[PDB]
């Protein structure tokens, strides 16, 4: 008979019929924008790579900080809201030095993303006063890393969740990238060819040429610790496209 | 987007509360002061007009804030009491601090950034009260300083707040004697700049309260002009705008 | 604009119209759909604008097991030959952007038609009402210039109270009594519109807010029934039988659908 | 007609209802289906991994909380992983008090209580996990189930989750003879009630169950991805 | 869903009193700053000029340390505030970590506290964006940018405020090698690339530079005004 | 209308609807009847089985608030149970203070004033249940008091709260309670409860009987079972 | 925070009318009448007395434990007519407050002064933002030394006054009027040209002769200064009293 | 919603959306915004010239249309598997959802408003769309798709799903046998459906709510098919409850394989999506 607006969509802590935060699932719909990244995790070690998105030439390639040391083992992806990003993985190297401290050991990755998870899904308690976040994280983040369990990689979206996963795509064009790579991946892969499937499928969901200063990724293996890209790897791995 | 809250960024970018908060100045009496090379003079239109009213003890605008500068208010005047409550009281603590009357832009930025303070982290009213400041200071001598309910301020050679101030600002830009006049020929300005925004009613020494600061023997003097010096001065200007014909 | 259901004009020569305004509380269109059921007023056109939110039911006034399958749109248009009494419903909301062409697009047909005239139900916030409409009765009244010299002697002998007339431009003190209605949806744009067309309009509507309007909807058709007298003046004393309204069949479960079976 | 009153959960429907925990429920049935049933001397969780990803390792239903003490979430995995440090908080304060596992029946009050508050204060939501609960202790095994609305049930079997009347329909079905049951019986029936909620074309792979176990002997024991092929082969097709 | 109330997210999540206090400088002046071989440069125009004003209290190009200078655009007030924070940082980063403080880290610093009020429904967001530039302890010149929203990203020539694209993209094609080679070279840089939104002429344009270890040394229009002597220095040698 | 969205709002006629909807609530949950008599006071409640899954004792309704002190609710079983947990504490600092037992009127007291303070304020929400406690001390004899969600508390002689109190109260009336001792009252009350019942709608209800008096040295007690089936028969040949 | 002041001029407590008076607390005044009963108080030169209503819809219910004579201290009794469950907790705020006042200066509080606290903290809730003013009314009687017997009335305004006689409830008016009738006529009332007074007022407005298990009364006299309530064969004795002639 | 801070008014929400407020930088940013939102017919290797709408351009007998994720696999799967289909071209939308140039090289495993005929009679059209198209694109995109003449020798049938917990009904929703089916046919439509109709209370009001009213409108006849199911995402059995559907004689003429369906229906619901882990 009749039709009426009814907004549940706008104060956070609210149910909608079929039983959803949208407040939440919108701050997944943050994602959406922010720049696209690449996570594959081969038995022989894991590579993450992300699109950079520079603007103009005056700006410098290496002050977007896109792919971050949480500790020797454990590197991070970010896509999205990269101010709140600058907290949570604050929060992850503080814990994993917290808990080398306390415990002499290297803190293993699913362990860091438990804790990150920790620090988001206190959305809304603002009777608790103290530098509440009173929303949802923007980002999303992909944890690789190597440990007791061999080389792991998570990804964390704003709802608190991980994953064990492998080869998931976040970013604007996360859907299409992880179309492609169900079908590119495979368990037997080394890193070489990993980092080859990587960029082939980065490359098909860009604006611009690929090149060295377009992107930038990094691997870690059991032999060396958290590794970045240079400008010189970047080329060199580019010449074959 | 609209109009509510004092902490929500229309689509525009402007802050209505605090564009409203600068909207109440629009109505108090017109204040103005001048900066003179031997001297400041503040002076304010008393627009308690009333005659029943008593009272006429040094100030209805025009406060003391410390032995060297004064103050001069203009919107809710409650909360200018509480503004100039609030200075009387930073400029003891830095004087009780460093043992020296407090430079004049200190306590200005001082109380800029309270009422900066309340277009922020809040949910309380901004403060509706733009100021007039006069005072001295070994750092760079006579000094002239106004703000608004937003926050801002800015040393100024020759200003006015309140009603009518656009009329006032644009004959003082046309009618100053920029950095070579000295006091009662800038006390001659002021009364052409009020005759300039009177209303209908001419104005008299009921219905001005100039006030002046001056530089003298190592001692600030504030001494608030009576009514004798104040009815001679508007006769004065008086004839001289009858011989201007 | 207007569609009719027998592909023909029933030709509202002179036919009386009763309208609906989208308004808080849905009071105006919760009341027409009263008169709707309880004068057994026959569907004959269909009103397709691309103004109104699409929305389809099953006739919500069905009244019998044969007739219960008779799809229904956002917008049709009902009627009542026999006396002198033609009524539109609108069901769904206003699509944004959108009143203007709906309003002149609408007025523009029943000029076209030739209908007397073409009162308003409507409501309004109950935080517009200053002090005197809280000492007051919740009902007020507008008549366009046309209105303004025609049943005039009727609307101020049953003792009717005018539409309260706040600043035009709060800016200023010196602007017109100005027509502001809030809530009124497209209230006071029909309203100032048929001004400028000069049509016979009247706008009755109560001052409201929303929850369970069932009360305010009775209360807003027996203001209708002072003027109108659709139904059969109260004669001052059924005190029984205080179902004289029909309740149209889609008036059942309105909070929700049922209580979940593992709360109490 | 009733819009201005399913906002906010301090806010009585004006029908003596509050919408907001209605809608609570509503997200315990957008998990997935998991089952625990019981026997006398065992207490059994099965749960189904959430296939809505791919390539990557399913969600972690079951959860460990103590020795005696094991949970199956069915809801928000922000308020049930919120919920199993409170749990594993409560029990770890139990045995360094009193030395003593804590009773599931007492453990299922407090969660009660710890739920039910936010229900009554502005500003906050109801907890939008579904539990179930397995545990043992001085009187055998227990199985409660925890809805959104802070009211726990005692279930000699229950479901919760998506599709999960079906689930319910079939455990209602073969109750009677779940109390003397060895554990792979017990098993096998739980299994099969998980079964009776998928679509009839995919059948229980060892890659989205979730079978966990505890009762007179055998802690609660977690049975992840391949280890489960003990309890699942043997399945009888449908 | 909408404008309002900051800690809300859009359907397609464009949480909006950052977008609008990211808008919020649009209207400030417009300020420069570029980073040359041994001077970073740092340019604000002034079109507020208000002849009886004291130009000194007005001044947009503030200092943070020694080493560490800043310009702004947009509201001016919450510009004080953060300045004072943001000096108070320098001083307490050298009380304990003595050392004189990176450009980086007050960069940082100043990005955390904008982001810090766009949670908590509480505050509103800086209206603000800065250009923190200045040389570094190692010796090399750094050039950054803040916004509301909280992101630092460094750039090596600038532009905020009224006329942003408008000079940055002039900028884009200026900044070379044979620009920052010396040091009245860049000088000039600066000055034509405000020149183009310049109120006609050199109307208040609040210049400021810095040298290798030494100070910020405000240019101020001097016996000579090194401002017009730059000023009909492009205007003579453009042909 | 528009007047019930908070507790602290009186409508224009002077009534604080968001209490009058709970106690609208009420009337969703299944009866539950006590009868005072000359040794103590049984309660009784049509419990319903929502699913043959669940243990003969889930969704108990009659807690022991203390070791003299009964309970039986009716309404959200969350909130009557956060209640009877308040009530439970109200006994202990009683004890703790007092060294004796919590006199019932005391206690009913004590918890109807909880009740009506979560009723006057824009934060909380009113308690959705309503509630009888039970009690008998050779000191005072047996007492009932009886809670609405409002906060208003009276002794009773006969309760019934429910979605069915009217027809309880009726059948209640019928009998001479203050003539009788429990074993002849439980009876009566399977009498009561069976009669009130409606089938037609809620099949699969559990009687759930408690009584605490004389008979059972005033502490309060769940009825031992073969009373129960005993008052089950008696209640069946009755019907 | 809080839900938020509702938007509206009587939506909510703290928001004024345009004529400047506060609604929800005169909804608060008409929430009163909610109940039914009503309450007469009245004062001779040596005792106070306060008569209401027992209406009991209701047989299983125990009438001996359903009442509105409430006993402040021993000295001091009221009369709460309104909204039961704010009436009873109204009942604790005045007996802590009078135990207190005990407590901390030494001697029983006068009823005026306890009167006059509970309209102080009752006229708080009548300017903060989520307290909602307690639909119920409070009529204490007592002896303190020497003032005199007193009735005082407080209201969920925050208002409190003295009264020779007055009424609560819904049938307050009507009764208001006979008993200024009543005070303005003769006014030794001993103690029976008094409890007549006040059951005469309560039937003649209400209806037709009560009977003594619909009345509740409370009384102080000078040389007996504490409250008891009359039991229900003495009220009888009054009741016939009315009859017998 | 309201109430940031303590005291503030909320201004309670209007059920009838009246609190809209009823300047050349508004007028000019309002013109290209309202550009952006705008539906736009494409014959794609052409891209573009569609002013004519698009069934004024091709005669057309039978019209099926589904819309929702759940229905478009149903389409996709029992219906598109038998014969040939061919692009006619798609719809390029944007609106609140569906961002980014929704429209892309097909995506295979995707679908946006895309129509399609079948080879041997290409008088029956297919659209098929898994987008929620706003209330500001729906009557464009009626006017696109239709046009004001439509020839009535056309039959439409139109699909979606619907989440059980809008349906009204005196029981609570946790006890209807979810999925049902539902349907509502114009006056017109003279075949009783396979399915019982929807009830009174009951509702439908979106783009299928636009097309339905479109051909109620025109003496059109046309059937609208609800899939009231308690899952929104993509599930099989959710999808079979549109079985019956493949029954009446709207449908007889294309369904002949079932099984190459049901394998269709596990290879596309096992290759969907990665649809954010939360349980929602």
């Amino acid at each position: 008979m009749f039709l009426t607006r009814s907004e549940y969509d706008r104060g956070v802590n609210t149910f909608s019929p079929e039983g959803r935060l949208f407040q939440v699932e919108y701050a997944i719909e943050a994602i959406k924008l922010g720049s696209t990244a690449i996570g594959i995790q081969t038995s022989e070690g894991v590579c993450l790579a992300v699109e950079k998105r520079i603007t103009s030439p005056l700006m410098e390639p290496s002050s977007i900080e896109k792919i971050v040391e949480i500790d020797a083992h454990i590197g991070c992806a970010m896509s999205g809201l990269i101010a709140d990003a600058k907290t949570l993985i604050d929060k992850a190297r503080v814990e994993t030095q917290n808990h080398w401290f306390t415990y002499n050991e290297t803190m293993t990755v699913e362990s860091v993303t438990q804790a990150v998870s920790n620090l988001a899904l206190q959305f809304g308690e603002e009777d608790a006063d103290p530098g509440a976040m009173s929303r949802p994280f923007g980002v999303a983040l992909l944890f690789g890393g190597v440990d007791e369990k061999g080389p792991q990689l998570f990804h964390m979206d704003p709802s608190g969740t991980f994953v064990q996963c492998d080869a998931r795509a976040i970013g604007s064009a996360s859907e299409g990238a992880q179309s492609s790579l169900q079908e590119v991946y495979h368990k037997s892969m080394t890193l070489k060819e990993a980092i080859k499937s990587s960029l082939i499928i980065l490359k098909q969901v860009m604006e611009e040429k690929l090149n060295a200063t377009n992107i930038e990724l990094a691997t870690v293996q059991p032999g060396q610790n958290f590794h970045m890209f240079t400008k010189e790897e970047l080329e060199e791995v580019i010449k074959d496209i | 987007r609209y109009d509510s809250r004092t902490t929500i960024f229309s689509p525009e970018g402007r802050l209505y509360q605090v564009e409203y908060a600068m909207e109440a100045i629009g109505h108090a009496g017109t204040c103005l002061g001048i900066l003179a090379n031997d001297g400041v003079l503040l002076a304010a239109e008393r627009r308690n007009i009333h005659k029943l009213l008593d009272e006429v003890f040094f100030s209805e605008k025009i406060y003391k804030l410390n032995e060297d500068m004064a103050c001069s208010v203009a919107g809710i005047t409650s909360d200018a009491n509480v503004l100039t409550n609030e200075l009387r009281l930073i400029a003891q603590r830095y004087l009780l601090q460093y043992q020296e009357p407090i430079p004049c832009e200190q306590l200005v930025t001082a109380l800029c950034d309270i009422k900066q303070a309340y277009t922020q982290f809040g949910g309380k009213r901004p403060f509706g009260v733009s100021l007039l400041y006069i005072g001295w200071d070994k750092h760079y001598g006579f000094q002239l300083y106004q703000s608004d309910p937003s926050g801002n301020y800015g040393g100024w050679k020759a200003t006015c707040i309140g009603n009518n101030s656009a009329a006032a600002v644009s004959m003082l830009k046309q009618d100053y004697k920029e950095g070579e006049m000295t006091l009662k020929s800038a006390l001659a300005l002021a009364i052409k700049v009020l005759n300039k925004t009177m209303d209908v009613s001419k104005l008299s020494a009921e219905k001005v309260e100039i006030a002046t600061l001056t530089r003298e023997n190592g001692k600030t003097v504030i001494r608030v002009l009576k009514q004798k010096e104040v009815e001679q001065l508007i006769k004065k200007h008086e004839e001289e705008e009858a011989k201007a014909e | 604009m207007f569609v009719p259901c027998g592909e023909s004009a029933p030709d509202l020569a002179g036919f009386t119209l009763l309208m609906p305004a989208v308004s808080v509380g849905n009071v105006g269109q919760l009341a027409m759909d009263l008169i709707i059921s309880t004068l057994n007023m026959s569907k004959i056109g269909y009103f397709y604008t691309d103004c109104l939110v699409p929305m389809v039911g099953n006739n919500p006034y069905a009244t019998t097991e044969g007739n219960s399958t008779e799809l229904s749109i956002n917008a049709e248009v009902y009627s009542l030959p026999s006396r002198k009494l033609v009524a539109l419903q609108l069901r769904s909301i206003f699509i944004k952007y959108k009143s203007k062409p709906f309003c002149e697009k609408l007025l523009s047909w029943v000029k076209s038609s030739g209908c007397a005239r073409v009162i308003v139900l409507s409501s309004s916030h109950s935080y517009q009402r200053n002090d005197l409409q809280l000492r007051s009765t919740p009902f007020r009244y507008l008549l366009t210039p046309s209105m303004q010299k025609s049943v005039q002697n009727k609307i101020k002998s049953l003792n009717w109270e005018e539409m309260e007339k706040s600043r035009c431009i709060p800016e200023i003190d010196d602007s017109e009594f100005c027509i502001r209605i809030p809530g009124g949806g497209i209230t006071k744009t029909l309203y100032d519109e048929s001004c400028s067309k000069e049509i016979q309009m009247a706008v009755l509507l109560k001052f409201v807010s929303e929850g369970d309007n069932i009360p305010d909807a009775l209360g807003l058709v027996e203001y209708l029934n002072e003027w109108l007298q659709i139904l059969k003046p109260l004669s001052d004393d059924p005190t029984v039988s205080a179902s004289r309204w029909k309740i149209p069949s889609s008036w059942r479960l309105l909070f929700g659908s049922g209580l979940p079976p593992a709360l109490f | 007609f009733r819009n201005q009153y399913d906002n906010d959960v301090t806010v009585w429907s004006p029908q003596g209802r509050i919408h907001q925990i209605e809608y609570a429920m509503e997200a315990v049935k957008q998990g997935s289906a998991t089952v625990g049933l019981k026997s006398k001397t065992h207490a059994v969780l099965v749960a189904l991994k959430r296939a809505q990803s791919e390539l990557a390792a399913h969600q972690k239903k079951i959860l460990h909380v103590d020795n005696h003490i094991g949970i199956s979430i069915a809801g928000l995995t922000a308020d049930a992983r919120l919920l199993c440090n409170f749990m594993r908080q409560e029990c770890l304060d139990s045995r360094f008090v009193f030395d003593r596992p804590l009773p599931v029946s007492r453990l299922v009050s407090l969660i009660g209580s710890k739920t039910q508050i936010p229900t009554q204060r502005y500003g906050r939501r109801p907890y939008g996990v579904g539990l179930l609960i397995a545990g043992y202790d001085d009187m055998g095994p227990h199985i409660f189930q925890t809805c959104p609305s802070a009211n726990y049930f005692d279930c000699r079997a229950m479901s919760i989750g998506a599709r999960s009347q079906s689930a319910r329909t079939y455990l209602e079905r073969h109750m009677s003879e779940f109390m003397e049951c060895n554990l792979n019986e017990l098993v096998k029936h739980g299994l099969r009630a998980l079964r009776e909620t998928l679509p009839a074309e995919q059948d229980l792979t060892t890659k989205n169950v979730s079978i966990g176990i505890v009762g007179k002997d055998l802690e609660f024991t977690i049975y992840d991805d391949d280890d489960v092929s003990p309890f699942l082969e043997g399945l009888e097709e449908r | 869903s909408y404008d309002r109330a900051i800690t809300v997210f859009s359907p397609d999540g464009h949480l909006f009193q950052v977008e609008y206090a990211q808008e919020a400088v649009k209207k400030g002046s417009t300020a420069v700053g570029v980073r040359g071989r041994d001077i970073v440069v740092l340019g604000v125009e002034k079109k507020s000029v208000a002849k009886l004003q004291d130009e000194r209290t007005v001044r947009k190009i503030c200092a943070l340390d020694d080493n560490v200078c800043m310009a702004f655009a947009g509201l001016t007030a919450d510009a004080r505030i953060v300045i004072n924070r943001a000096r108070v940082e320098c001083q307490s980063h050298r009380l304990t970590v003595e050392d004189p403080v990176t450009v980086e880290y007050i960069t940082r610093y100043i990005a955390s506290l904008k982001q810090r009020y766009t949670q908590s429904n509480g505050r509103r967001p800086f209206g603000i964006s800065a250009l923190i530039v200045g040389f570094d302890f190692d010796g090399t010149p750094r050039l950054y940018q803040t916004d509301p929203s909280g992101t630092y990203h460094a750039w090596k020539a600038n532009a905020i405020g009224r006329g942003a694209k408008s000079v940055r993209e002039f900028l884009e094609k200026n900044y070379t090698d044979e620009a920052i080679e010396t040091d009245d070279l860049t000088i000039k840089l600066v000055i034509k690339a405000l020149l183009e939104v310049v109120q006609s002429g050199g109307k208040n344009i609040e210049l400021a530079v810095m040298r290798r270890d030494q100070s910020l040394k405000i240019l101020n229009p001097e016996e000579i005004e090194k401002y017009v002597a730059e000023i009909e220095k492009e205007k003579e040698e453009n042909e | 209308t528009g007047y019930d969205l908070s507790a602290s709002t009186f409508s224009p006629d002077g009534r604080v609807f968001q209490v009058e909807y709970a106690m609208k609530a009420v009337e969703n949950s299944s009866t539950a009847i006590g009868i005072r008599c000359k040794d103590g006071v049984v309660f009784g409640v049509e419990k319903l089985v929502l699913s043959k899954l669940y243990e003969e004792g889930s969704n108990k309704r009659l807690f022991n608030v203390d070791r003299h002190v009964g309970m039986a609710v009716a309404g959200l079983l969350a909130d009557a149970r956060s209640l009877a947990d308040i009530a439970r504490e109200e006994a202990s600092n009683f004890r703790s203070n007092f060294g004796y037992n919590i006199p019932l009127k005391h206690l009913a007291d004590r918890v109807a004033m909880y009740v009506h303070a979560y009723t006057l304020y824009s934060a909380v929400r009113p308690f959705g249940c309503s509630f009888m406690l039970g009690s008998y001390s050779v000191n005072d004899g047996a007492q009932l008091y009886m809670i609405d969600p409002s906060g208003v508390s009276y002794g009773y002689w006969g309760c019934a709260i429910g979605k069915a109190r009217q027809a309880a109260k009726t059948e209640i009336e019928k009998l001479q309670m203050k003539e009788m001792t429990c074993r002849d009252i439980v009876k009566e009350v399977a009498k009561i409860i069976y009669i009130v019942h409606d089938e037609v709608k809620d099949k699969a209800f559990e009687l759930e009987l408690s009584w605490v008096g004389e008979l059972t040295n005033g502490r309060h007690e769940i009825v031992p079972k073969d009373i129960r089936e005993e008052a089950e028969k008696y209640a069946k040949e009755s019907l | 925070m809080s839900r938020g002041s509702s938007a509206g001029f009587d939506r909510h407590i703290t928001i004024f009318s345009p004529e400047g008076r506060l609604y929800q607390v005169e909804y608060a005044f008409k929430a009163i009448n909610q109940g039914g009963l009503t309450s007469v108080a009245v004062r001779g030169k040596d005792c106070a007395v306060i008569v209401t209503q027992k209406k009991v819809p209701d047989k299983l219910l125990d009438s001996s434990t359903v009442t509105h004579l409430f006993k402040i201290t021993e000295n001091i009794g009221c009369v709460m007519t309104g909204m039961t469950a704010d009436s009873r907790s109204q009942v604790q705020r005045a007996r802590y407050e009078a135990a207190n006042w005990k407590y901390k200066y030494g001697y029983e509080i006068p009823v005026d002064m306890l009167c006059k606290r509970i309209a102080d903290i009752s006229q708080v809730y009548t300017q903060n933002a989520e307290m909602r003013p307690l639909g119920c009314c409070m009529i204490l009687i007592g002896i303190d030394e020497e003032q005199g017997p007193q009735v005082y009335k407080c209201d969920p305004a925050g208002y409190y006054c003295g009264f020779k006689a007055t009424a609560a409830g819904v049938k307050q008016t009507e009764s208001t009027s006979f008993l200024e009738k009543k005070v303005k006529k003769k006014f030794d009332w001993t103690f029976e040209q008094t409890v007549e007074t006040a059951i005469t007022c309560l039937s003649t407005v209400l209806s037709i002769d009560f009977k003594p298990s619909e009345i509740e009364v409370g009384v102080v006299t000078v040389e007996n200064p504490k409250f008891r309530i009359l039991t229900e064969a003495e009220i009888d004795a009054h009741l016939v009293a009315l009859a017998e002639r | 919603m309201a109430a940031t801070f303590f005291g503030e008014v909320v201004k309670a929400p209007c059920r009838a959306g009246t609190e809209d407020e009823e300047t050349p930088e508004d007028r000019e940013v309002r013109l290209q915004l309202a550009r952006k939102r705008e539906v736009r017919l494409l014959r794609r290797q052409t891209k573009t010239s569609l002013e004519v709408s698009l069934l004024e351009k091709y005669p057309c007998s039978k019209f099926i249309i589904a819309i929702g994720n759940n229905a478009v696999a149903f389409l996709s799967s029992f219906v598109m598997n038998s014969g040939v289909w061919e692009e006619v071209g798609c719809a390029k939308l944007w609106n609140e959802w569906c961002r980014t140039t929704d429209t892309t090289h097909l995506s295979s495993t995707e679908a946006f408003c895309v129509f399609y005929h079948l080879k041997s009679n290409p008088s029956v059209f297919l659209c098929q769309c898994s987008c929620y198209v706003a209330e500001d694109q729906q009557y464009q995109w009626l006017e696109k798709v239709f046009g004001s003449c439509p020839r009535k020798n056309m039959q439409i049938t139109i699909l979606t799903c619907r989440h059980v917990t809008d349906y009204k009904t005196s029981e609570s929703t946790g006890s209807l046998p979810s999925p049902f089916l539902r349907a509502l046919k114009t006056q017109n439509f003279k075949d009783s459906a396979c399915c019982p109709l929807l009830e009174q209370p009951n509702i439908v009001h979106d783009l299928p709510a636009a097309v339905l009213s479109y051909c109620q409108v025109w003496k059109i006849p046309a059937i609208l098919y609800l899939c009231y199911t308690d899952v929104m995402k993509l599930d099989l059995i959710t999808v079979e409850a549109f079985k019956p559907i493949l029954s009446t004689r709207s449908l007889k003429g294309l369904v002949k394989n079932i099984p190459q369906s049901t394998e269709i229906l596990k290879k596309l619901m096992t290759t969907n999506e990665i649809q954010s882990n939360i349980y929602t």
